[PDB]
DNA sequence: AAGATAACAG
DNA sequence: CTGTATCTT
C-alpha cells in the first residue's frame, strides 16, 4: 500500500521500499548492480536480505538521523545498532547514556528504531564478516546518495564516530545541522562523557521542533 | 569531552532567544556571538543573527 | 599509512 | 589473549 518493490541482478534480488525513498531507487539500482557481485564474494554482516530493510522506514515523520559507520562486525540485523540480545558494546553504552539522561534504570534492552522522530542509519550498508569498514570501497557512491536523501528530511544529523565522520560535510551538498560525537565503542571512556542526546533536543527546540523522547527506546 | 561545554552554550543560546529584547545591546551581542558559534560548529541551526 | 593507545567483557 | 575507535607522527 505504501510498499513498492524493484529488482536487482544479484542478491537479495528484490529491494522493498516506502514511497519517501522513490527518488533514489533508480540510481541505487544502477549502483548496486555495478558492485554487488564484488561485495557478495564475502560473508557479510548483516546478511544480504537485510542490507536494505531500513528502506521500509518513512522519512517525512523524521527529524533526527542517528548515523553509524557500518554494521556490527558480527551479527548485524540490518537495523543500525540493534542487538536482539542486548549483547553488543555499542547499544549498551547508548542505553546507559539514555538511562542517565532520563532516569530509567530498569530495562532489558534498547533499540533506536522504535523512537518517534528518529531514523537510525549506517553510512555503509555492510561489512565483510568480522572486519569493520571492509566494504567502504563498494558502498561509497551509494552511501553518499542515501545520506543526502535522508538529510533533506531531518533537522538534525548525529554521527557516531570522530574518525569516520570528521569530514562528513564534504560528503553532502546542502547544509544540515550536524553533530559529530565519539562512537560508543571508543576505547577510552569517551562516550560516557558525550552529551549529544541532550544536545539534539536543544538543537531541535532552536529549529522549533518537538524534542525526541529517548525513553521510547527502552525494551522492558 | 567538549560536548558539555557545547551543551552549556546551546542552552544559553536558547535562553537568550527567549529572553532577548531588541532594546538590550549587550544581549544582542552575546546572542549574535552564540549564533555564529553555533552555526559554524553545527553547520546550520534553526535561528538567525538579529 | 603506520603505529601506539586505552579500557572493559568474555 | 581477542573483539569492540582515536590521535599523532
Ligand atoms: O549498526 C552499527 C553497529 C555498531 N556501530 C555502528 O556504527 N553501527
Amino acid at each position: 500500500d505504501p510498499m513498492n518493490s524493484v529488482t536487482v541482478s544479484h542478491a537479495p534480488y528484490t529491494i522493498t521500499y516506502h514511497d519517501d525513498w522513490e527518488p533514489v531507487m533508480s540510481q541505487l539500482v544502477e549502483f548496486y548492480n555495478e558492485v554487488a557481485s564484488w561485495l557478495l564474494r564475502d560473508e557479510t554482516s548483516p546478511i544480504p536480505d537485510k542490507f536494505f530493510i531500513q528502506l521500509k522506514q518513512p522519512l517525512r515523520n523524521k527529524r533526527v538521523c542517528v548515523c553509524g559507520i557500518d554494521p556490527y562486525p558480527k551479527d548485524g540485523t540490518g537495523v543500525p545498532f540493534e542487538s536482539p540480545n542486548f549483547t553488543k558494546k555499542s547499544i549498551k553504552e547508548i542505553a546507559s547514556s539514555i538511562s542517565r539522561l532520563t532516569g530509567v534504570i530498569d530495562y532489558k534492552g534498547y533499540n533506536l528504531n522504535i523512537i518517534d522522530g528518529v531514523i537510525p542509519w549506517n553510512y555503509y550498508l555492510s561489512c565483510k564478516l568480522g572486519e569493520t569498514k571492509s566494504h567502504a570501497i563498494y558502498w561509497d557512491k551509494i552511501s553518499k546518495l542515501l545520506l543526502q536523501h535522508i538529510t533533506k528530511h531531518v533537522s538534525v544529523l548525529y554521527c557516531l564516530g570522530k574518525t569516520d565522520f570528521s569530514n562528513i560535510r564534504a560528503k553532502l551538498e546542502s547544509p544540515v545541522t550536524t553533530i559529530v560525537g565519539y562512537h560508543p565503542a571508543a576505547r577510552d571512556r569517551q562516550f560516557e562523557k558525550d552529551r549529544s542526546f541532550e544536545i539534539i533536543n536543544v538543537l531541535l527546540e532552536l529549529d522549533n521542533k518537538v524534542p525526541i523522547n529517548w525513553a521510547q527506546g527502552f525494551i522492558y | 569531552m567538549a560536548s558539555s561545554a557545547d551543551l552549556t552554550n546551546l542552552k544559553e543560546l536558547l535562553s537568550l532567544y527567549k529572553s532577548l529584547r531588541f532594546s538590550d545591546s549587550a544581549a544582542i551581542e552575546k546572542y549574535n556571538s552564540l549564533v555564529e558559534w553555533g552555526t559554524s560548529t553545527y553547520w546550520k541551526i534553526g535561528v538567525q543573527k538579529v
